[PDB]
């Protein structure tokens, strides 16, 4: 519950562009097992921010 | 011999001009206080015995 992944944009072999913690636009309240957030019929979410 | 003379010249002009110009320009601005931006690629290593 309250899923906030910490992810990383990487170029090339290991050239990391950025490391971003998921913000409140990117929060997932429930992630039950064998499921997706968001659901498979819906479109995936957008991450475009660096600020808190 | 004594020669007098007197002339009077009356003139008129029309004119066209077709001026075609192609201009190329290039500019490089800089601020000496903010020349460069940095980005580090780093890892964390635990050689200890307890986790942190």
């Amino acid at each position: 519950y309250n899923v906030l992944p910490t992810t990383s944009l990487v170029l090339g072999k290991n050239q990391t562009l950025a490391t971003i913690k998921a913000k409140e636009n990117q929060l997932s309240q429930i992630l039950a097992p064998n499921n997706y957030y968001p659901s498979k019929n819906l479109a995936p979410i957008a991450l475009n921010a660096q600020d808190d | 011999g004594f020669s007098n003379s007197n002339s009077s010249t009356v003139a008129i002009d029309h004119s066209l001009s077709l001026a075609g110009e192609r201009t190329w320009a290039e500019t490089m601005g800089l601020n000496t206080a903010d020349t460069a931006r940095l980005n580090a690629n780093i890892r964390y290593v635990n050689t200890g015995t307890a986790p942190i």
